[PDB]
């Protein structure tokens, strides 16, 4: 069974730092992507940044700057550095693995979610 | 179980006959003509009632064979209704026979 | 056996029409199914649909009565339209196979570069392609042969044998068949170095600790290429080696097995909504439109 662990969330300061980190367990295809969704309260779920396992990225406009995405060379484990944080960035933070593993479709994982909240 | 045809009986046993008749070109100076004759036999007992094996001597009646033009020996004609269904020249195993009769006598 | 031959051939008309038709409708129907790549599956399901529809159930006549009852026009017409479906058929699987190879090496750059605009001009071109190999040579005699032969079977309407000059033959299968299948070929194998090359990245960062070894994922992603490729080639591959073949020494191959190879070559139509249409929400869509 595959299984994302999500930790590195909490309550921060506004203009500091936080460092998530996703660690997938499981079976997943070499060909993949590792990534981070976001959604704050009372809004919908967005893309914060992703990574390809050839190493190629995707940051959204909010985050470009400040956030960085990483993985893990060895294990399935994507990083996500969040730098300069603002009161904006507060939701709940989702780790996501699309597999290519079926090749005309891909396969989600979905991680259970990780708080966090910036203040002021 | 094998009828053994002449030049005369031909008319009688083969064109007039009721059912499927696998007709055999065979001859005494032919060795793949000997090597269908065991084989016949045992295909006449297991396809006993839904078609019957009839032989002919080529040497014996040299009339029959130029009217339908048979080249080699042995050449397996099978018949229905007086009328040429199918022909097969040269020797076969038993496992390749039962598939070319088998598969012709289902329709 | 020729009552087996001719429930064979009911089956295959029920399987194209039944799978086909479940997937048009599972597209149009559900929104989370009209996707980019799923554009292209549209394409190649019109196009097995057609073949199930029309160009299945004239050929299966043929083989019954052996002969054509619909006269030179509609033979004419009847051969145009297996050309047009065959070839956008088999040029849209080759399609499929460069989208999902974009898709999964280089999803972003795929993203920004493969617009729902770009794949219906794509999908255009195909058809376009299709009907300019088929109709036009078809209808305006360009794929006739001038052996006497030929031209007597041109001449009776009670025949509609498949008989072309060399060009045609050869243009017709390349465009139709050749192509794709290279197209294939390479595109597939990319992935499969790209998927190979990876691991080998993964076992240099390692440090050596661990070597990597084919995991649950890479043994069905591998077996999925292999069905892919298995099917298409072990379909379409016999008749098209066949019928270049035709135009060099016609005697070599006979007829029956040329048209039997034809007839591989349509279950491929039938084949193809099982390969391409696995994903959950295929799944899910299939169930919710069988009540
Ligand atoms: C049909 O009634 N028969 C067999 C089925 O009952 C009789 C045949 O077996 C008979 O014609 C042959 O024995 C001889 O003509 C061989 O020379
Ligand atoms: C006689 C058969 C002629 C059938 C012609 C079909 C044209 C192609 C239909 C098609 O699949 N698309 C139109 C572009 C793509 C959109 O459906 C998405
Ligand atoms: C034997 C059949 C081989 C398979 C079928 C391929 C034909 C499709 C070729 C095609 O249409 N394009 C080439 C893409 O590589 C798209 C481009 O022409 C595209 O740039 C333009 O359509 C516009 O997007 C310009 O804004
Ligand atoms: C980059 C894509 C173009 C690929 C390059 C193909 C080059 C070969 C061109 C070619 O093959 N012929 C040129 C001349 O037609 C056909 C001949 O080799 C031969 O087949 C004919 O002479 C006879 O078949 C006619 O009876
Ligand atoms: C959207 C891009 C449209 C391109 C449209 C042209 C397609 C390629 C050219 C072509 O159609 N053929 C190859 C050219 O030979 C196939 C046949 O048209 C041709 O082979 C036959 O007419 C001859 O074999 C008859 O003697
Ligand atoms: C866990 C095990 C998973 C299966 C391993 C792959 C199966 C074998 C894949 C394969 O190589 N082919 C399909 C056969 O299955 C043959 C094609 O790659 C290709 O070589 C032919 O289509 C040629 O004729 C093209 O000219
Ligand atoms: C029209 C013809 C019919 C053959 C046939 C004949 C009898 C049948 O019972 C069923 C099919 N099929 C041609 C398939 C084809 C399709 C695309 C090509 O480029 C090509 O050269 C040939
Ligand atoms: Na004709």
């Amino acid at each position: 069974q595959v299984q994302l662990q999500e930790s590195g969330g909490g309550l921060v300061q506004a203009g500091g730092s936080l460092r998530l980190s996703c660690a997938a367990s499981g079976s997943i295809f070499a060909l993949n992507i590792m990534g981070w969704y976001r959604q704050a309260p009372g809004k919908q779920r967005e893309l914060v940044a992703a990574i390809h396992s050839g190493g190629t990225t995707n940051y959204a406009n909010s985050v470009k700057g400040r956030f960085t995405i990483s993985r893990d060379n060895a294990a399935n484990t994507v990083y996500l550095q969040m730098n300069s944080l603002k009161p904006e960035d507060t939701a709940v933070y989702y780790c996501n693995v699309k597999d290519f593993g079926a090749i005309i479709y891909d396969y989600d994982y979905w991680g259970q979610g990780t708080q966090v909240t910036v203040s002021s | 179980k094998i009828i053994h045809l002449t030049d005369d009986s031909f008319d009688t046993d083969v064109l007039k006959a009721d059912g499927a008749i696998l007709v055999d070109f065979w001859a005494e100076w032919s060795g793949p003509s000997k090597m269908i004759a065991p084989i016949l036999d045992e295909i006449a007992d297991e396809y006993q009632g839904k078609l019957t094996v009839a032989k002919l001597n080529i040497d014996q009646n040299p009339g029959t064979a130029p009217k339908y033009g048979i080249r080699g020996i042995p050449t397996l004609l099978l018949f229905k209704n007086g009328e040429v269904a199918a022909t097969k020249v040269g020797a076969l195993s038993k496992g390749q026979l039962k598939e070319f009769l088998d598969a012709n006598l289902a329709e | 056996a020729a009552k087996v031959m001719s429930l064979l051939m009911a089956l295959v008309v029920l399987l194209i029409v039944a799978g086909n038709v479940l997937v048009i409708a599972a597209i149009g129907s559900t929104q989370r199914l009209q996707t980019l790549t799923n554009l292209f599956i549209t394409s190649l399901a019109c196009a097995d649909l057609v073949v199930g529809l029309l160009v299945v159930p004239f050929g299966a006549t043929l083989v019954v009565r052996g002969t054509w009852l619909w006269g030179s026009f509609l033979c004419e017409l009847w051969t145009s339209l297996d050309v047009l479906c065959v070839t956008a058929s088999i040029e849209t699987l080759c399609v499929i196979a460069i989208d999902r190879y974009l898709a999964i090496t280089s999803p972003f750059r795929y993203q920004s570069l493969m617009t729902r605009a770009r794949a219906k001009v794509i999908i255009c071109t195909v058809w376009a392609i299709s009907a300019l190999v088929s109709f036009l040579p078809i209808m305006m005699h360009w794929w006739r042969d001038e052996d006497p032969q030929a031209l007597k079977c041109y001449q009776d309407p009670g025949c509609c044998d498949f008989v072309t000059n060399r060009a045609y033959a050869i243009a017709s299968s390349i465009i139709s068949f050749y192509i794709p299948l290279l197209i294939m070929i390479f595109v597939y194998l990319r992935v499969y170095r790209e998927a190979k090359e990876q691991i080998r990245k993964i076992d240099r960062a390692s440090k050596r600790k661990t070597s990597r070894v084919m995991a649950m994922k890479e043994h069905k992603a591998l077996k999925t290429l292999g069905i892919i490729m298995g099917v298409f080639t072990l379909c379409w591959l016999p008749f098209f080696l066949v019928n270049i073949v035709n135009v060099f020494n016609r005697d070599l191959v006979p007829d029956w097995l040329f048209v039997a190879f034809n007839w591989l070559g349509y279950a491929n139509s039938a084949m193809n909504p099982i390969i391409y249409c696995r994903s959950p929400d295929f799944r899910k869509a299939f169930k919710r439109l069988l009540a």
